[PDB]
């Protein structure tokens, strides 16, 4: 299923 | 997250799993609020990117040469950019998109 990357500020 | 006021300029990483990120595209996702899901960009493994309508050519995506990280640059950004940015890959409609951990991107007026 669905896999979530992990958003930051760059 | 990040606070920009109108016109301004922000950088966004996304880290994911170095298996996704070597095969497979990785989408950038925003929800503003009170608003449903959106896709906004992809990038695939040979950097290909994919833009939604609404872009316009300010936001741009490329991949990180080292790191399973993908950037998302976004200039002359306006309020109503003003939303959660999230990435994933995989999913199996835009409204899993938003379902991971995001970032938030705040856009004040001038």
């Amino acid at each position: 299923g669905v896999v979530h990357g992990v958003a930051t500020v760059a | 997250g990040g606070s920009v006021q109108a016109g301004g300029s922000l950088r966004l990483s996304c880290t994911i799993s170095d298996a996704i990120f070597s095969r497979y595209a990785v989408g950038w996702f925003r929800q503003a609020p009170g608003k449903e899901c959106e896709l906004v960009s992809t990038i695939t493994p040979d950097s290909t990117t994919t833009h939604s309508d609404f872009v316009k050519g300010r936001f741009t995506l490329s991949r990180d040469n080292a790191k399973n990280t993908v950037y998302l640059q976004m200039h002359s950004l306006k309020p109503d950019d003003t939303a959660v940015y999230y990435c994933a890959s995989r999913w199996r409609s835009v409204s899993e998109g938003c379902g991971g951990q995001g970032t938030q991107v705040t856009v004040s007026s001038a």
